[PDB]
């Protein structure tokens, strides 16, 4: 516990409308930004780091279709 | 809102006050022939990107669709307009 | 409950009238018991003018019938155009309540605006009811602005599209598809869409939805406007005008059939264009389309948009969906080449069902069947499919030996 | 900071007078533009030009039995 709230580390188990928000975070889309910054392969090791951490986020979901989009995206336009 | 938009609709009516169903079967991997799609010899703090239609996303529009109608005994009369701000190519 | 009388605190400021100093408690009891039984033989026989001269409202001449009926003097001066106005007057210790008359000028009486001239009595006929309910003839009971710039380009274009004549129409759809700056207006044209196929379930117009459904595919052709902000409106309008049953007024001859696969072509058009991951668009639609075909209790036109739009949404769609149901087409032909009311709307509908299955389900036989398919007929549904899949087959060396 | 940090974030806004005047002129040039050819083509059209009714449509001159009504009246007050 930090403060009362549970880290997600391994070791732990698991008329006019109002302006809406994101649904990430601006920590979340920051990490959105730097791992995909770093899986495009300027230096190796970010790269993997970045690959071991795409292996072992547990909160990676969420964030799925924006990795999903960017994958499908990119092959198509970099063929 | 009967002087909204839709007004002509109000007055044309004359309303005055004021195991096949698993979830799987219908993912678009299995339901679509995305091998098309295989290119063969083709020749942040604001949010990065867009923001959905929350009420797409999320609403239960399926229950503003009719079962049964023109033989029914159901009404309506005036409703209102909210002009959502996400939306951009909207001046106000 | 009780006797209710005038009270008797009423008589005293009345003896009081008349110069009386003192009258005792007994003597008031003694008059309000007999004035309010007078009173009330007066409100009983004007009711009985009110009721045999039929008016439910006991008019001051009701009263002064029965004042002439008990033999007592008439009160004069009550027909004049009054009402009930009471003055309060506070005062040193004495609370009551007058009148407090105004005058006028005589000459302002001479010369008044006369009213108008009375009418004489006379007769009118009219049919109230016709061997059964009544006529609807009207002596019957009935049962963030836009700029003006914009506000009339809005009402021409809106009405261009309700059924004047065809030329205008053509040109206010060719408006809609072909200019630049019509943001702005597109929520009141798809306030205007949504609503104008909501009301197709007081007046089932196959004409109208035809025309708005023509107003959403010029909406889709504009290049400049964008429609994901306002897609969750035009949805399910489409989708009213293909899953809907009673889309005619007529339903036998009414061809609801076009407006069907029409916005069948609308709706995979607009989940072609707009369907994100994010959306869930086109998995929606076909779950939606996919529940209404599987489920039995649905009509053979419901069934028909079903199919109609699986069928347009692509080759997957009918390999995944449409081809696990073909036994369904046996279902369909218990009540087609048998069906014990042959007279009955439910026959047209199932060979409309199955003209469109297999036409549709033709391509998808040729795609994943042998070249030969000797007995495929055979091995089909009621040999009818099997037959279109050859026919298919003839079409398809057609179009190569074209190429 | 993704183990336990939360910030909202919103849409980049749009507020500059140079790009709001130019979007409030240009939609109002082309809904003005998109009425005047929808009422054009319509009803009774001239031309500036012999057989001209795709380029530059005239909306047809109707005369008034009131002109005075039409023209000396004003219509937002």
């Amino acid at each position: 516990s930090i403060e009362g709230c549970q880290p997600a580390i391994p070791e732990n188990p698991p008329r006019l409308k109002p302006r809406s928000i994101h649904e990430l975070s601006v920590e979340q889309q920051l990490y959105y930004k730097e791992i995909t910054e770093a899986c495009v392969g300027s230096c190796e090791a970010k790269r993997a780091e970045a690959l071991q951490s795409i292996a072992t986020d547990p909160g990676l979901y969420q964030m799925l279709p924006r990795f999903s989009t960017f994958i499908s995206e990119g092959v198509r336009v970099n063929v | 809102w009967r002087y909204g938009p839709a007004r002509l609709w109000y007055d044309m009516l004359g309303v005055p006050e004021d195991d096949l169903l698993a979830d799987e079967n219908f993912l678009m991997v299995t339901q679509l022939h995305w091998e098309d799609d295989i290119i063969w010899d083709g020749e942040p703090w604001y949010s990065i990107f867009p923001i959905d239609n929350e009420d797409l996303v999320y609403g239960r529009w399926e229950d503003n669709i009719i079962w049964d109608a023109q033989a029914m005994p159901r009404l309506l009369e005036p409703p209102v307009l909210t002009l959502d701000p996400n939306d951009e190519n909207l001046i106000l | 409950l009780s006797n209710t009388v005038l009270p008797s605190e009423s008589m005293k400021v009345v003896a009081e009238s008349m110069g009386i100093a003192q009258i005792q408690e007994e003597t008031c009891q003694l008059l309000t018991d007999e004035v309010s039984y007078r009173i009330k033989e007066i409100a009983q026989d004007a009711l009985k003018f009110m009721h045999m001269g039929k008016r439910q409202k006991l008019t001051t001449s009701d009263i002064d019938y029965a004042l002439k009926l008990k033999n007592v003097e008439p009160l004069y001066g009550f027909h004049a155009q009054e009402f009930i106005p009471f003055r309060f007057a506070s005062g040193g210790g004495r609370e009551l309540y007058f009148y407090e008359e105004k005058e006028v000028d005589l000459s302002d009486i001479i010369n008044t605006p006369l009213p108008r001239v009375p009418l004489d009595v006379c007769l009118k006929a009219h049919w109230l009811s016709i061997e059964g309910c009544q006529p609807a003839i009207p002596e019957n009971p009935p049962p963030h602005e836009l700029s003006v710039e914009q506000q009339l380009y809005y009402k021409e274009i809106t009405e261009a599209c309700v059924g004047s004549c065809e030329a205008k129409r053509a040109e206010a759809l060719q408006s809609i598809a072909t200019d630049p700056g019509l943001y702005q207006m597109l929520p009141r044209f798809s306030t205007f869409i949504s609503e104008g196929v909501r009301v197709n379930v007081v007046q089932n117009n196959l004409a109208l939805l035809i025309y708005l459904m023509r107003m959403v595919k010029a909406l889709m052709d504009n290049p400049t406007l964008y429609l994901e902000k306002y897609v969750h409106e035009l949805i399910p309008a489409v989708m009213t005008c293909i899953v809907s049953r009673q889309l005619c007024l007529r339903p036998d001859v009414d061809n609801h059939w076009a407006l069907r696969d029409f916005a069948a072509r609308l709706v995979a058009q607009i989940c072609k264009h707009f369907s994100t991951t994010t959306n869930n668009i086109q998995s929606r639609i076909t779950k939606t389309f996919t529940k209404s075909w599987v489920d039995e209790k649905t009509p053979w036109t419901t069934r028909y948009g079903s199919i109609a739009g699986l069928a347009e949404l692509g080759h997957d769609v009918i390999k995944t969906l449409i081809l696990p149901r073909l036994q369904q087409e046996g279902e369909r032909i218990r009540s087609v080449l048998d069906g014990p009311v042959l007279s009955n709307i439910d026959r047209i509908g199932a060979d409309h069902v199955q003209s469109l299955l297999l036409k549709h389900c033709a391509p998808v036989l040729a795609k994943l069947r042998p070249p030969p398919d000797n007995q495929d007929a055979y091995r089909a549904e009621f040999g009818s499919l099997g037959p279109l899949l050859c026919s298919q087959v003839v079409k398809a060396r057609a179009q190569a030996a074209l190429q | 900071p993704h183990t336990y940090i939360k910030t909202p974030t919103y849409r980049e806004p749009v507020s500059d007078y140079q790009v709001l005047r130019e979007k409030a002129a240009s939609q109002r040039r082309d809904v003005e533009r998109a009425l005047t050819r929808f009422m054009a083509k319509t009803g009774e059209t001239q031309s500036l030009f012999k057989d001209d009714v795709s380029t530059f449509p005239l909306i047809a001159a109707r005369p008034f039995t009131i002109p005075y009504l039409t023209a000396l009246l004003p219509s937002e007050l």
